[PDB]
């Protein structure tokens, strides 16, 4: 659940 | 309601260490890692690294491994960071971020310089004068460091014509000037004062105008 | 390398619409930024999240005349109908993981200026040094510049009608509302305030030129 809320799982 | 709360202002001087704390409160404080930005008078924004805030794992930006630190509280709801063997190029503001959410700064000054109490002098009309219908008075705050000075006016309060000018950094100090406008039969009839608060030298100058 | 392109400033007049421009590099050109605005005396406030279909979504106190949209590399925040208080420094920001490893990287920013702010004449106030300086033999003279746009000034004294260089420190003009403000002292020493019949302050703002006086008598 917890991560950083910066972290945008499109940008890998 | 959610909030990121930091530490005061700090002074420090080169080689020394400093440690700025971040309270969070409205949200659960391990459900999300605390960002760390840089600020330097320049102002561009700089990504120092991250925390999780569960864990503790920091990861720290290329600029900033080795002199850098990121530490929890997690049961105080509280990140800090803590830079080592300090340097002139450290000077700035310090942010720790949700990213949404954003703390109010930390302004950390490196200086070798002493901090020093203002000297306080009080701004009163000339000779031939008859300022007609209201009459301007001010307070000159010279030779200070570092820059947090405060300035009330409570003689006649709030923006009667309380007009608070920036500071200057001649030579080695700082200088700023506060004037306040009140009506010409208020003074010098009715009693006017100013206070002067510079929380680094934890100091605080009164001033009565006189003509 | 993870580049972000903005433009160093930009202006507009009020109630017209400003387009901002976020360029991500040649890779990456699919990715997601976010949009920060930074006034003054202030932190960073999030503005929004902008996908690379134009998709975005604004954070909280952020009005509706704030919104997104993209093209390739490019990512744009479009404000509709610009206020006076939208004058600020507009900062994008992007992520990128690799193997488990998260980077975030600022742009260098956008200063936006909103013109239309109506135009005022400088307001002078000089102050003479006052007593209690003086038993320090020295004297400190203010002049205090106020409700003045815009912010291009020019802060010359004089002692004896002779122009005084020497022991003057100026400010540079600082926003105060909807106006500007600036300061100018003249530090000379006590006897140097007394041995000089009159001081003068002169400001020139738009080609036109205020001036006030002071008398040690």
């Amino acid at each position: 659940e917890r991560r950083n809320e910066l972290q945008k799982q499109e940008n890998r | 309601q959610v909030q990121l709360q930091e530490s005061g202002p700090e002074l420090k001087k080169p080689g020394e260490t400093v440690k700025i704390s971040c309270k969070v409160s409205g949200y659960p404080f391990t459900n999300y890692g605390m960002n760390w930005v840089k600020q330097a008078p320049r102002k561009v924004l700089k990504w120092m690294g991250w925390i999780d805030t569960y864990t503790g794992d920091p990861t720290y930006a290329d600029d900033f491994k080795g002199r850098f630190a990121f530490s929890l509280d997690t049961s105080a709801s509280t990140a800090y960071l803590q830079i080592n063997n300090l340097k002139n190029e450290d000077t700035a503001t310090y942010f720790c971020a949700r990213g949404t959410y954003w703390g109010q700064g930390t302004l950390v000054t490196v200086s070798a310089a002493k901090t020093t109490a203002p000297s306080v002098y009080p701004l009163a009309p000339v000779c031939g004068d008859t300022t007609g219908s209201s009459v301007t008075l001010g307070c000159l705050v010279k030779g200070y460091f570092p820059e947090p000075v405060t300035l009330t006016w409570n003689s006649g309060s709030l923006s009667s014509g309380v007009h608070t000018f920036p500071a200057v950094l001649q030579s080695d100090l700082y200088t700023l000037s506060s004037s306040v406008t009140v009506t010409s039969s208020t003074w010098p009839s009715q009693s006017i004062t100013c206070n002067v608060a510079h929380p680094a030298s934890s100091t605080k100058v009164d001033k009565k105008i006189e003509p | 390398q993870l580049v972000l392109t903005q433009s160093s400033s930009a202006s507009f007049s009020l109630g017209a619409s400003a387009k901002l421009t976020c360029t991500l590099s040649r890779q990456h050109s699919t990715y997601t930024i976010e949009w920060y605005q930074q006034q003054p005396l202030k932190p960073p406030k999030y503005v929004m999240e902008l996908k690379k279909d134009g998709s975005h979504s604004t954070g909280d106190g952020i009005p509706d005349r704030f919104s997104g949209s993209s093209s390739g590399a490019d990512r744009y925040l479009s404000i509709s109908n610009i206020q006076e208080e939208d004058e600020a420094i507009y900062i994008c920001g992007v992520g990128d993981t690799i193997k488990e490893q998260f980077v975030y990287v600022f742009g260098g920013g956008t200063k936006v200026t909103v013109l239309g702010q109506p135009k005022s004449t400088p307001t002078l106030t000089v102050f003479p040094p006052s007593s209690e300086e003086l038993k320090e033999n020295k004297a400190t003279l203010v002049c205090l510049i106020s409700n003045f746009s815009p912010s291009g000034v020019t802060v010359a004294w004089k002692a004896n009608g002779t122009p005084i260089t020497q022991g003057v420190d100026t400010s540079n003009p600082t926003k105060e509302g909807n106006k500007f403000m600036a300061s100018s002292f003249l530090h000379l020493t006590s006897d140097q305030w007394r041995s000089h019949n009159s001081f003068t302050c002169q400001v020139t703002h738009e080609g036109d030129t205020v001036e006030k006086s002071l008398s040690p008598a």
